[PDB]
RNA sequence: CCAGAAAAGGUGUUGGUUGAUAUAGACAGCAGGAUGGUGGCCAUGGAAGUCGGAAUCCGCUAAGGAGUGUGUAACAACUCAC
């Protein structure tokens, strides 16, 4: 249950600290899950990545403060979703590893967007049979050589502006989406030292 | 057909059973009393609970069968369709009159046979289900709509008792372990200190 | 012929409420008990029926 | 049980000028004033704190039916601070399914004219509540707001606009057409 | 030019119901010459459901089976094929041993949607009871075999 | 006595019994995930978690049910357990 799975976790916690010196605290910020288990799988090897109860995260640091008093600067420094990267490998080569393991998620309908959304004109593969979903938008379409061709520019989703469900469908059949979420690493701990 | 049942409700006349000067009584519904997996050990279904009523008053034969299919149907769904046992324990005797008119008025009044109703005192196990253990919030369901149909008040309580006996729960396992009871079914046989001892021999070989 | 933004500002007034099953009448979504004393407080609601 | 004391303090800002005349308070700043007299309450209200930054609310000897009207007030001395400070701009919105609301604005903000509704003939004249100034907004095609400071007129004032664009005998799961209350947020932010 | 379409056909008999028009006109070649051209390909494969990748180009597409783990298990537990009379419930006992097991995992594992083999042999065991088979005993009798008895790699 | 009411209910309110979970940070509430084998086997014209019958595992996990509900011809899209 629930307090032998705390227990576990306090144990491969404590052997996860006392095995690795060399930490990265990460922000796992709204990446997805099926986007964490690449990432996970394919550093498998190379790297051991982390997460849980930050508010548990203290206490078992505090249950090894016994021991190794370097760790104290850790707890400052765990706030929102962070979580470890442990490793005995690198100091920068699995940092561009986390940099570039990172994958265009799908637009989410209602996720705020980060960047500037927009359709360059083009023809499609769609067909004439997908307009009502350019219809919604009011996308002044044309169909050439059985496709659609969108005629001019759209700028239908801007920096900072909520994503609606309709204008995220036809990103996701357009299959451009530029929401690329990853892992946004902040807070380095090697050895009892911390840089940016 | 019959009359409604706040008629027949207490019990009012001496007990009349069906016998050998009340004939002609027409088959109280109510024929099947247990069911469930009847056919079971007393291993297996150590929970029970008991619809207990708590009015003295009499229950209809047609409101026993109706309240024995509802806490059924409940637990085919529930439990499975082996994972219980209800046993109805009020098998209904007093059978009950009726002086219907057609005109000769009330003289020559005494009712032939219209049905028959089961005497309730106060304080009664009416149904009882045994189950495992993890089913116990569906037997407490289960006697919950099935209290729906009988008149009255009734109560719904979980015993102390392992199943359909007479000996408490947290004995139960130490007696069958010293060998004091032993199992044949839905219940089981007591053995005293009191028998030749060949039948001590027999069960300590 | 109306924009879907605007059809489901319309409808959480008009259609996205509660009812109650005795005394028939309007609750907001997240009901569990009916307003009017003339039901006596009850307990048993449904959505509204979805318009097809 | 009588509980034995409830109380919640307010922490009034520092450009509004609240002041109480025993249990009735003027709460007084940029937009305006308010007044509301809470001689039904039956409470202690103090203006503890000098520089006078902060208005307590006690209840003493009171069971829950009645302690439930402490940040009753609480709240109403909030939503009056807010009024006046901010103010109360409720966006509402004219959805339309085929005849167009024709709504138009006379006496500079309190009558408004609603016409066209469903096609029917019969004008709308809804009166604004004292305090309430309706607009047609510009940047947005038939939006009204109503703007104010206090909270129970802007919002009856919505309210009553509201129902009186109402279908009658029609399926409202699919008649839906009215004015209806889109944003409720303040009139200048922060 | 370089393209890709799929199609979860049936096995050994061409399907008659042509899911294959709708996906293939309107790319540009015939779909009668391709769809009975799947079956016969998969052949062996007989009488399942199974997915079929085809990349296409401006001459013709290719043909070569996707895998499923719940289908390469059932093709190894060879029973008696059904003719298209389709009867009742071919709920499917029999058995199937532990090297076939690993060695099924092993196309499971090179498809790269996996972990080490000897959880890949654990998720396909799982699939042995999802198909319903016995390897005298399924992931039940096999629960702590590869707790500390494993035969892995 | 005796001159009128019941089964059934109530997030009205007041007591009372019993069991849970909660600084290893809960209940709400607002946000982020809610994955793989896999569109699990039977079946069905079509059932991809969501009409049906039995199973109900593993891996990756901080965590996710061979799925609580809304949906779909079937998906998709949303939601819940966690
Ligand atoms: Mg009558
Ligand atoms: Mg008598
Ligand atoms: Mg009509
Ligand atoms: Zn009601």
């Amino acid at each position: 249950d629930r307090a032998t799975w705390k227990s576990n976790y306090f144990l491969k916690i404590i052997q996860l600290l006392d095995d690795y010196p060399k930490c990265f605290i990460v922000g796992a910020d709204n990446v997805g899950s099926k986007q964490m288990q690449q990432i996970r799988m394919s550093l498998r090897g190379k790297a051991v990545v982390l997460m849980g109860k930050n508010t548990m995260m203290r206490k078992a640091i505090r249950g090894h403060l016994e021991n190794n008093p370097a760790l104290e600067k850790l707890l400052p420094h765990i706030r929102g979703n962070v979580g470890f990267v442990f490793t005995k490998e690198d100091l920068t080569e699995i940092r561009d590893m986390l940099l570039a393991n990172k994958v265009p998620a799908a637009a989410r309908a209602g996720a705020i967007a980060p960047c500037e959304v927009t359709v360059p004109a083009q023809n499609t593969g769609l067909g004439p049979e997908k307009t009502s979903f350019f219809q919604a938008l009011g996308i002044t379409t044309k169909i050439s050589r059985g496709t659609i061709e969108i005629l001019s520019d759209v700028q239908l989703i801007k920096t900072g502006d909520k994503v609606g469900a309709s204008e995220a469908t036809l990103l996701n059949m357009l299959n451009i989406s530029p929401f690329s979420f990853g892992l946004i690493i902040q807070q380095v701990f090697d050895n009892g030292s911390i840089y940016n | 057909g019959r009359r409604p049942a706040r008629c027949y409700r207490y019990c009012k006349n001496k007990p009349y059973p069906k016998s050998r000067f009340c004939r002609g009584v027409p088959d109280a519904k109510i024929r099947i009393f247990d069911l469930g997996r009847k056919k079971a050990k007393v291993d297996e279904f150590p929970l029970c609970g008991h619809m207990v009523s708590d009015e003295y008053e009499q229950l209809s034969s047609e409101a026993l069968e109706a309240a024995r299919i509802c806490a059924n149907k409940y637990m085919v769904k529930s439990c499975g369709k082996d994972g219980f046992h209800i046993r109805v324990r009020l098998h209904p005797f007093h059978v009950i009159r009726i002086n219907k008119m057609l005109q000769t008025g009330m003289r020559g009044a005494f009712g032939k046979p219209q049905g028959t109703v089961a005497r309730v005192h106060i304080g009664q196990v009416i149904m009882s289900i045994r189950t495992k253990l993890q089913n116990k919030e569906h037997v407490v369901e289960a006697l919950r709509r099935a209290k729906f149909k009988f008149p009255g008040r009734q109560k719904i309580h979980i015993s102390k008792k392992w199943g359909f006996t007479k000996f408490n729960a947290d004995e139960f396992e130490d007696m069958v372990a010293e060998k004091r009871l032993i199992p044949d079914g839905c219940g089981v046989k007591y053995i005293p200190n009191r028998g030749p001892l060949d039948k001590w021999r027999a069960l300590h070989s | 012929i109306i924009e879907p933004s605007l059809r489901q500002l319309a409808q959480k007034y008009n259609c996205d409420k509660m009812i109650c099953r005795k005394c028939y009448a309007r609750l907001h979504p997240r009901a569990v008990n009916c307003r009017k004393k003339k039901c006596g407080h009850t307990n048993n609601l449904r959505p509204k029926k979805k318009v097809k | 049980m009588k509980t034995i004391l409830s109380n919640q303090t307010v922490d009034i800002p520092e450009n509004v000028d609240i002041s109480l005349k025993g249990r009735t308070v003027i709460v007084k700043g940029p937009r305006g004033t308010l007044r509301r007299d809470f001689n039904h309450i039956n409470v202690e209200l103090s203006l503890l704190g000098k520089k006078k930054k902060r208005l307590r609310v006690d209840k003493w000897w009171g069971n829950r039916k009645e302690l439930a009207t402490v940040r009753t007030i609480c709240s109403h001395v909030q939503n009056m601070i807010k009024g006046v400070t901010l103010g109360f701009r409720y966006k509402m919105r004219s959805v339309y399914a085929h005849f167009p609301i024709n709504v138009v604005i006379q006496e500079n903000g309190s009558l408004v004219e609603i016409r066209n509704f469903l096609g029917e003939k019969y004008i709308r004249r809804v009166r604004m509540r004292p305090g309430v100034a309706c607009s047609v907004s510009q940047a947005q095609k038939d939006e009204l707001v109503l703007e104010g400071n206090d909270i129970e007129l802007v919002s009856n004032s919505a309210a009553l606009i509201q129902q009186a664009t109402t279908v009658k005998n029609k399926d409202i799961r699919k008649f839906l057409d009215g004015i209806y209350v889109s944003e409720k947020g303040t009139v200048q932010q922060a | 030019e370089i393209k890709v379409v799929y199609l979860r056909c049936t096995g050994g008999e061409v399907g008659a119901t042509s899911a294959l028009a709708p996906k293939i006109g309107p790319l540009g070649l015939s779909p009668k010459k391709v769809g009975d051209d799947i079956a016969k390909a998969t052949g062996d494969w007989k009488g399942l459901r199974i997915t079929v990748k085809l990349t296409i180009q401006n001459r013709q597409a290719q043909i070569e089976v996707v895998p499923s783990a719940s289908a390469l298990i059932i093709k190894a537990l060879k029973e008696p094929p059904r003719d298209r009379k389709k009867q009742k419930n071919i709920k499917h006992s029999g058995n199937i041993t532990f090297d076939e097991i690993v060695n099924i995992a092993r196309q499971m594992r090179h498809r790269s949607l996996a972990r080490e083999l000897s959880g890949t042999i654990k998720e396909i065991l799982g699939t042995a009871q999802s198909v319903g088979c016995n390897v005298d005993g399924r992931h039940p009798h096999d629960i702590i075999d590869d707790i500390n008895s494993g035969a892995v790699e």
